[PDB]
């Protein structure tokens, strides 16, 4: 019941999805060698949310794995906990994207996306009552921006009722991994806004900033970064797997957070997070978690809220707690910082509670942010795009694969339109 | 032969429904196993379990309850909970998808695929009952499922049965300690559904309970278990008269004819006392003298509305324990002597009195210990206008420029409907202003 | 953050953070209590506080 | 230490001894002597049981005399209240049995 | 009927109060658990003067314990007989007056005093018909005086016809316990003399002398000191809660003991007193009882009783004993002390007979008289006051909370005038 699906594409998508599946297997009690070694009966009560059943009591995850380059499929399969995934879910080509959007949505994808749609349709229809889709992809890369988005349009057109989830790691001007990052990402925003109901961007440069400052670890690596995100989206779907005092589902989250259809962009975070130095010197109560939650540096996106004002924000607490403290703390933060919350909407904070926290901590908090600070993120990329496009640098690759500059100009116009329409409310007053 | 069918819908009701039954279970000696061994009593006693339980012919008792919700999450815990063997296996209606806190979803599209089972269950339930006195329904107004399915269910009953009186306990959003962001929308449209359809409404706002819990119970970290306990007491508080011997029994039918002067003015607020924990009780006296006096304390009211800001329109009280009735009159008389509490000009007699001997039962492990007396105060006053006003003020700001409207519009509900809500909600307010004027 | 660290060194030389790595140097071998608590609803309305006692 | 409770004290007081062996009564007790302290008997005297051959002799001396058979019966119920293995009875313990007795 | 409540403020009042309350109960057999265990009817005939009832049949005393710091109460209730008091009466501050008259009287005391007055007002009204209050405190405590006086002041301003009784300890300079005692001791006199209807002073120093000499105990403790005082209070009200040959309520004692309006300072003593070494020789008789009363070691005030003249005196004979020799002894006493008795007011001896003696003894006698001998104490305390003020040493604190040197000048001159006015009658002749 209320089961969902997961589609991960591109290298980043595969990495994040593998980490998330590892975390979920840990939480539920699934072993590589698949049999059940969980203890609490509560875990098996609703295990059907993210898993089917197969002959021999071996659980399989309803994931979809796809990409246009062979290594990514081969690498995740070789590593532990990649052996849970269904090989039949493996689909791929032998060409490669090479950081070319058109290579990812017009020429090659059309020939291979036919197979992928069939697998997703069959798997989805298999279950009883869907609840939505949560997709992991990247906008600054080649494969992820195009292949996933094309999948997005087709899936949304086919199934116009169920909501969708997306995890995008937008690039930032601090650390760059591609010299053409603005283009494929900028064109990505043009198509995604019309279909993707919920989007929760993720920024790498915040990862290093959060990794270096709060964690204080000397030498972090990719495993460290990927791990955090798995926590956030595992917590976003906590009440739907476990009982609680006030259950809150995906549809509940969107309804309380999106005022208008064009403003559906969020930023998230995770807590509690403690440096290795001071682990055991601090407690576990609503006060500390709520204080760390709203911190500027605790967020998971490059946007800094203090230059913007939140419209709607929801808190999905985990584990037992005293509710009155939950309510009292939320109001206190609301009242002491009226300048940061717009006025014409009263009670612009939501709450929720669940009875089971992650293994190894008394409680934890997952936070979703919808504030005007997301305007800056798009603005900087727009700045790069115009400079790169005026001289038409690197434009010949994309002009030579059926694309037209009309689409580029339309996308560039659209991004500015969304930026303006989203920054309007900051100065708009009742 | 005197029985009342209970209706519970929505997350808010379910747990409060959970609390009421357990105490109901305790008061009769029916252990969760489904039996009432008692002192080996088999036929050697009165038949008082009719009011809330029915005999199966040999052994167990089946509660007269129907449970409704669109998310199986809440039902599952009860179905596998500590009372798994009591409720009827199939009368626990379970849904498929959550109402997602949207009225349109809960009243026009998904709520129309489950009502058929609800009415079928109720119609059969009424068949067993012979002395149906009314209906008691617990629901939440700040939730799409709550207001939606509850409103539709109540409407269905209005025509199906009609003259049968209805008493409903709702839960409005707190004045400032509020969780949902779209709760006001569902509330107002919920008010329209129950405004002209329900008979007696008992405000049961949440924030008031917290202060009552914190200040008197002296608890700083209450949980949802504590608040549910208080509500079950009042629910058991109001109806306990019909099922136990009392000096002046009062039937649920004797509220519409004693507490609602006008057809549209039928919204009322509750309060409870005495409230004492299991630590500082035996050194205090608990006399009818002050127990009644405390009941009128504004800070002790069960709702966040100051009774000092409006005249009193009609009152009703019930006494329990070893209260000597003449003690009842003495407490009332001085209250009239006090000038702080004032009534309206057109109500000469505004105190309805009833005395039931039985002492309130104590569920071990709780907060309220065994006292020998208590009083339940249920009064309708013109002061409740403010709370409706405050919700209205919230609506105007968040509806001036279509806040979250498209979510409700797309489900099918017409845009002009909201204009209907504002008209009705404000119309009631303007109705209340005229009532308080002096002759 | 964005600026490099000039001194790398091995461990033992309390240069740079040194202390932070030590804190947790045992926590790698420090155990964590596993298992999942027994919910809230199942906590209050248990077999106790009923007609069985 | 403050109070010399481990020096064994002198069996004869020196009238000018400034140390305390712990046998002195604090003022809380002093203001309220145990009733019969004014005639040389302390209340821890009825809690020492005595034998019937002497218990009786105490009882004919007072003026309370009971015939054999009735004396033996009353004594036994005094012991029954005592519920003690030793045959000796608590003289006051016989003082409660009489009150309930005599009827 | 015509009962009283019992109220404590400051550190001293707390310690004395516990003793007295424990003193009263055992007399009637009120066990700590609150279940009656007395024997005689008289132990229950008039239990109303000091006790009420509630659900369960147990008894609670209408005493509202007050203190500005938590430490004392956390222990006092932690000690024996900490279970009789209603916790509802526990209201206390968090900072502590710091033995500063300024702090506990105008700045902090004013804020918290609202609660006690409400409870004090609540308690008084409940009675059928009230007579007066009794307050125990010491002028040597900054916290005690601050709250205590206002409670003394406001209450009287609220109830004019009741009988206000206070037993304060004036610190003689022999046993000094604090640097700022001279200041706070004097000021509290300014207000209390104006409003306090009756005053009965007791000296800690004189307490010691009686304990060391009469009791002949090697080492006394605070329990021994305050326990003595508890006896006197019981003899103060002893005539009020039992049948007696000459009943005399607190008001009646007021008539016979204050010939002139402002002369309202009293000193009392309790007899008999015997030593465990001397227990079993003395001859408890009216003959012996009287002789102890008029000795200088009978009276708990440092001022020498033969250093003036006695305005009036009374004694509430405790226990059963005919009066014939009592009156003849009284005239016997009066004639052979006539040279010390003021000449212009004949018949300055009062006698009252109460059949109920303190448990554990046969006869009991208490002394209450008004003598010119009290002049020295004010002089010794007043003299110390002048020295401090000349250099204004330690005056800065009081100025720091609103006090002004004008008020300090006003108080002393009022005190000094009192001494002169009191000794004014000392040389008066008919
Ligand atoms: N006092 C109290 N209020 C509750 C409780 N459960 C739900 N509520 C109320 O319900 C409101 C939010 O609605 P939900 O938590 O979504 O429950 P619902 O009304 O059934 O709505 P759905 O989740 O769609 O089923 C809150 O504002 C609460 O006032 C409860 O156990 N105690
Ligand atoms: N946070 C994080 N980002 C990654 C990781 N691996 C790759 N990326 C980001 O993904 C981008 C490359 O996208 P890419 O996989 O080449 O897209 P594709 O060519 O369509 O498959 C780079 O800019 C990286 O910033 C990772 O392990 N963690
Ligand atoms: N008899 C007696 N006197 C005391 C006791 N405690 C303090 N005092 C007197 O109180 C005076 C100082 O009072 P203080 O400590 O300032 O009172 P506080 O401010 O309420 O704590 C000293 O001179 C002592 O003689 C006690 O237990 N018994
Ligand atoms: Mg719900």
């Amino acid at each position: 019941m209320r089961e969902i699906v997961h589609i991960q594409g591109g290298q980043c998508g595969n990495q994040i999805g593998a980490k998330f599946w590892e975390v979920i297997s840990d939480e539920h009690g699934i072993d590589p060698t698949g049999t059940y070694h969980g203890d609490s009966d509560l875990q098996l009560e609703r295990i059907n949310v993210y898993y089917n059943e197969a002959t021999g009591g071996r659980y399989v995850p309803r994931a979809i794995l796809m990409d246009l380059e062979p290594g990514t499929m081969d690498s995740v399969r070789a590593g532990p906990f990649g052996q849970l995934f269904r090989p039949d879910n493996f689909v791929f080509g032998q060409t490669g994207a090479g950081n070319n959007w058109a290579k990812g949505h017009y020429t090659e994808g059309a020939e291979l996306i036919d197979s992928v749609l069939d697998v997703v349709r069959k798997e989805a229809e298999g279950c009883d009552c869907l609840q939505g889709f949560q997709i992991t992809h990247s906008l600054g890369g080649g494969t992820g921006s195009g292949m996933g988005t094309l999948l997005i349009s087709k899936v949304r057109e086919e199934y116009p009722d169920r909501i969708m989830e997306t995890f995008s790691v937008v690039p930032s001007p601090k650390v760059s991994d591609t010299v053409v990052e603005p283009y494929n990402a900028t064109l990505s925003v043009h198509q995604l806004v019309e279909n993707a109901d919920e989007c929760m961007v993720i920024d790498n440069e915040a990862l290093y900033d959060i990794c270096f400052r709060t964690l204080k670890l000397t030498t972090p690596t990719y495993g460290d970064l990927n791990h955090l995100v798995s926590a956030a989206m595992s917590g976003v779907t906590c009440c739907l797997r476990f009982p609680g005092q006030l259950n809150s589902d995906l549809r509940k989250l969107a309804v309380n957070l999106i005022p208008f259809p064009r403003l559906h962009f969020f930023m998230i975070g995770f807590a509690p997070l403690t440096s290795r130095g001071s682990q055991q010197y601090r407690a576990l109560t609503v006060p500390e978690l709520t204080q760390q939650m709203f911190d500027a540096k605790n967020m998971m996106c490059a946007a800094d809220p203090r230059h913007g004002r939140y419209l709607t924000a929801s808190a999905l607490f985990r584990g037992r707690m005293s509710t009155k403290e939950v309510d009292e703390q939320m109001l206190n933060v609301q009242n002491k910082n009226s300048s940061y919350f717009v006025e014409w909407i009263p009670n612009n904070i939501k709450s929720s509670i669940c009875d089971i926290p992650p293994k190894g901590l008394k409680m934890a908090v997952t936070f979703v942010g919808n504030s005007t600070a997301i305007q800056e993120m798009f603005k900087r990329v727009a700045e790069q795009f115009t400079a790169m496009f005026r001289r038409k640098a690197f434009l010949h690759w994309y002009t030579g694969e059926g694309m037209d500059e009309m689409e580029f100009t339309e996308a560039e116009s659209n991004m500015n339109d969304l930026v303006s329409e989203y920054q309007q409310y900051q100065d708009a007053t009742a | 032969m005197r029985e009342v069918i209970s209706i519970h819908v929505g997350q808010g009701g379910i747990q409060v429904g959970n609390a009421c039954w357990e105490l109901f279970c305790l008061e009769h000696g029916i252990q969760p196993d489904g039996q009432m061994p008692s002192d080996k009593t088999i036929g050697g006693g009165d038949d008082a379990f009719n009011t809330f339980f029915s005999e199966t012919g040999a052994g167990k008792h089946v509660p007269r309850a129907v449970f409704l919700d669109l998310e199986p999450t809440v039902i599952d815990e009860v179905r596998t909970g500590t009372y798994r063997q009591l409720f009827h296996p199939e009368q626990l209606i379970s849904g498929k998808e959550d109402a997602a806190n949207n009225f349109a979803r809960g009243h026009y599209t998904i709520g129309k695929e489950i009502v058929d089972l609800c009415l079928d269950r109720i119609r059969k339930l009424a068949d067993n009952c012979t002395g149906l006195q009314g209906f008691l329904v617990f629901n939440s107004v700040g939730g799409g499922t709550g207001s939606g399915l509850g409103s539709l269910l109540l409407e269905r009953l209005s025509v199906d049965y009609g003259k049968k009186s209805k008493l409903g306990f709702t839960i409005y959003p707190s004045p400032q300690v509020s969780t949902a962001v779209v709760e006001p929308y569902n509330s107002i449209l919920s008010t329209h559904s129950l405004l002209e359809h329900t008979d007696v409404a008992v405000m049961l706002d949440n924030e008031a309970i917290y202060d009552i819990c914190r200040r008197n119970l002296d608890i700083e970290r209450p949980t949802y278990t504590n608040l549910n306990r208080l509500i079950a007491q009042v629910i058991s508080s109001l109806t306990a008269s019909l099922r136990f011997d009392g000096a002046l029994n009062v039937d649920i039918t004797e509220f519409q004819t004693n507490l609602v002067p006008y057809p549209r003015i039928h919204f009322m607020l509750s309060s409870y006392a005495p409230i004492i924990s299991a630590e500082k009780a035996y050194h205090e006296q608990l006399s009818v003298a002050e127990i009644t006096n405390s009941a009128f304390e504004p800070a002790n009211m069960m709702a966040k509305c100051d009774p000092r800001h409006g005249k009193y329109m009609a009152c009703s009280m019930m006494y329990r324990g070893d209260v000597v009735p003449k003690d009842v009159n003495a407490s009332i008389a001085t209250i009239k002597t006090k000038r702080t509490i004032q009534f309206v000009d057109w109500c000469p007699t505004g105190f309805k009195v009833g005395i039931n001997y039985q002492p309130p039962t104590v569920v071990p492990g709780g907060d309220l210990a065994k006292v020998m007396r208590a009083v339940c105060m249920i009064s309708n006053s013109t002061a409740i206008a403010e709370v409706f006003s405050r919700l209205d003020h919230k609506f105007d700001l968040m509806y001036a420029k279509r806040a979250f409207v498209h979510w409700y519009v797309g489900e099918g509900m017409e845009e002009g409907e909201f204009s209907e809500a504002r008209e009705d909600l404000a119309a009631l307010e303007k109705d209340y202003e005229e009532v308080g004027i002096e002759t | 953050t964005i600026q490099d660290n000039v001194n790398k060194y091995r461990f033992g030389v309390l240069i740079g953070n040194f202390a932070e790595e030590k804190f947790g140097m045992d926590m790698a071998q420090r155990q964590i209590d596993e298992r999942l608590p027994n919910s809230t609803m199942k906590d209050s309305y248990g077999l106790k506080n009923s007609a069985l006692n | 230490p403050t109070i010399r409770n481990d020096i064994q004290k002198p069996l004869m007081k020196s009238i000018a001894d400034p140390n305390n062996y712990g046998d002195e009564k604090p003022a809380v007790n002093l203001l309220f002597p145990k009733k019969y302290d004014y005639m040389g008997v302390e209340q821890d005297d009825f809690k020492i049981k005595r034998h019937k051959y002497e218990i009786k002799d105490i009882f004919e001396k007072i003026g309370y005399k009971y015939k054999i058979g009735k004396f033996e019966g009353i004594f036994k119920r005094a012991q029954e209240i005592e519920n003690s293995t030793d045959n000796k009875v608590s003289c006051s313990s016989f003082l409660q049995a009489i009150q309930e007795m005599d009827h």
